[PDB]
């Protein structure tokens, strides 16, 4: 009965913003997922493709399905819409900080659906973009979801930072901050 | 601005692995919206519906007898198949967690308080975190933050130990980890 | 014993997928999406992209053309669609990104690969399948034979089933499967376009190639 | 190595 790993091959498609994704998943964190647009498996850490593989054109055939049937479903529901579940957002670093020592803020946004989010970092009020990277939707067995933004940056004494996400289920956009507090 | 309704399709292909390979379970869902409707449980062998708008497929899908048989065969065709395929750096992955022990005040308005004991950048998840004042381990006073999942294939978490050191005291932060054969340790001198 | 478009198939699976019917879009339908591409640096990539959906086309109904004989190619046509609307949803979002119309322009060509590879595998799984439709082409090609210096009248469509019925109205499978009997009526207008000198002949399609080579 | 995946079924009619 012990459990020791997990393996999940999950994915989904939403309408009406005609999106979808497909990755895999082991213990909770991302191996891999495939970029729709450019239709391309891109790996969670690059070294993992240097021991892997997998053929995108999968990912295609599977969404291509699941389109159809959500469709399907949809209409089956007699049109019954999701209930939006606002997120819980929670930032901090990636180790303690120290003066001038490169550091990296993650801004955690959980519990929430659909999986339509915009997250801005802000520095002193000014939107940053230079470094910044995320992770895809990541999934959660209560089927919500998880996602993780990330900011490279050099602590100082004078920088205040919040991560700005916004989400249907929200009143207004939710602001957390970090200013080493 | 877009207060258009939203419908979504989700669909899980969960593995499920116990001692190694040795059990395995397959665990297929469908979910629309936030409600799962069927599933397929490589312990029962066919799909089953779980809410009564997953009925037309569970009995559709059922009647497929080569898909049946395809389902039944992938705990070996899937499950096991991709565990291997990444057995190197996932089950096998292993990354030191650096630790550190720094001062912070409970309170403002207090003297300073407690020790926080910073454990970060490992994996796996699997850690142990224990506080000793002069060799003896100290319990009633610890607070942590919990296992914290970065996102990134690396965990962090914070051990604090709640007590006003005193002159001559030595604390010591232990770290017990899969990536390392005997614990690491920190010390602060009071 | 009967030539693949893909020699060594990969393993191909099935989403159950062949009871649709409405997976291909109509002339209004790709008309809308073309009008997204609406600025002027994009007319020359738009050009390429509506191309690529029009080989496309040609490529689906080539396969229902020659291979409609066989369960699974709804399977494999209706997939192709429905590939086909999932990179749509990016093209009409991306609708002036060059770039990106390029990448679709080459998924669109590896959906058709991939409708290839999938198609021969489910054939090279049918033994049966294989039989019947070298054995359409073996017929064909007496018939390619016996037909030498007969008038072929074929204006009113009615002399191909005629002959057909002469010659092998009588075999099993001739009487029992349309799609038999169908290739064998297709059969004699090739018959009839090479007799006429026609070189383009077997590229007209697999079965067409299969008949008149060698 | 190759992750092989679990083709995506067609729901009832």
């Amino acid at each position: 009965i012990k459990e020791e790993h997990v393996i999940i091959q999950a994915e989904f498609y939403l309408n009406p913003d005609q999106s979808g994704e497909f990755m895999f998943d082991f213990d909770g964190d991302e191996i891999f997922h495939v970029d729709m647009a450019k239709k391309e498996t891109v790996w969670r850490l690059e070294e993992f493709g240097r021991f892997a593989s997998f053929e995108a054109q999968g990912a295609l055939a599977n969404i291509a399905v699941d389109k159809a049937n959500l469709e399907i479903m949809t209409k089956r529901s007699n049109y019954t819409p999701i209930t939006n579940v606002p997120p819980e957002v929670t930032v901090l670093t990636n180790s303690p900080v120290e003066l001038r020592e490169p550091n990296v803020l993650i801004c955690f946004i959980d519990k929430f659906t659909p999986p339509v989010v915009n997250v801005t970092w802000l520095r002193n009020g000014k939107p940053v973009t230079t470094g910044v990277s995320e992770t895809v939707f990541l999934p959660r067995e209560d089927h919500l979801f998880r996602k993780f933004h990330y900011l490279p940056f050099l602590p100082s004494t004078e920088d205040v930072y919040d991560c700005r996400v916004e989400h249907w289920g929200l009143d207004e956009p939710l602001l957390k901050h970090w200013e080493f507090d | 601005g877009d207060t258009r309704p939203r419908f979504l399709w989700q669909l899980k292909f969960e593995c499920h692995f116990f001692n190694g390979t040795e059990r395995v379970r397959l665990l297929e869902r469908c979910i629309y919206n936030q409600e799962e409707s069927v599933r397929f449980d490589s312990d029962v062998g066919e799909y089953r519906a779980v809410t009564e708008l997953g009925r037309p497929d569970a009995e559709y899908w059922n009647s497929q007898k080569d898909l049946l048989e395809q389902r039944r065969a992938a705990v070996d065709t899937y499950c096991r198949h991709n565990y291997g395929v990444g057995e190197s750096f996932t089950v096998q992955r292993r990354v030191e967690p650096k630790v550190t022990v720094y001062p912070s005040k409970t309170q403002p308005l207090q003297h300073h308080n407690l020790l926080v004991c910073s454990v970060s950048g490992f994996y796996p998840g699997s850690i142990e975190v224990r506080w000793f004042r002069n060799g003896q381990e100290e319990k009633a006073g610890v607070v942590s933050t919990g296992l914290i999942q970065n996102g990134d294939w690396t965990f962090q978490t914070l051990v604090m130990l709640e007590t006003v050191p005193r002159s001559g005291e030595v604390y010591t932060c232990q770290v017990e980890h899969p990536s390392v054969t005997s614990p690491l340790t920190v010390e602060w001198r009071a | 014993s009967m030539k693949l478009r893909v020699e060594n198939p990969k393993k191909a699976q099935k989403h159950f997928v062949q009871n649709l019917n409405n997976v291909v879009f109509t002339n209004k339908e790709l008309e809308d999406i073309y009008n997204l591409s609406n600025k002027e640096e994009t007319k020359e990539v738009l050009k390429l992209f509506k191309l690529k959906v029009n080989q496309f086309y040609r490529h689906a109904f080539g396969i229902v053309n020659d291979y409609n004989g066989l369960l699974e190619y709804k399977e494999i046509f209706n997939m192709m669609f429905l590939k086909l609307s999932v990179v749509f949803d990016t093209q009409r979002k991306e609708a002036n990104n060059v770039e990106q119309i390029k990448r679709n322009i080459a998924i669109l060509d590896e959906i058709m690969a991939k409708a290839d590879n999938d198609l021969s595998y489910f054939i090279s799984q049918n033994k049966n399948f294989q039989e019947l439709w070298d054995k359409a082409v073996k017929l064909t090609k007496e018939m390619k034979i016996k037909l030498k210096g007969q008038k072929l009248d074929l204006r009113d469509g009615e002399v191909a089933i005629n002959k057909v019925r002469e010659l092998f109205g009588s075999d099993k499978n001739v009487k029992e499967l349309w799609w038999f009997r169908s290739l064998l009526v297709k059969g004699v207008y090739l018959i009839k376009r090479y007799y006429e000198g026609d070189i383009e002949l077997k590229t007209t399609s697999d079965f067409a190639k299969a008949v008149f080579e060698d | 190595p190759k992750y092989v995946k679990q083709n995506t079924l067609k729901l009832a009619t």
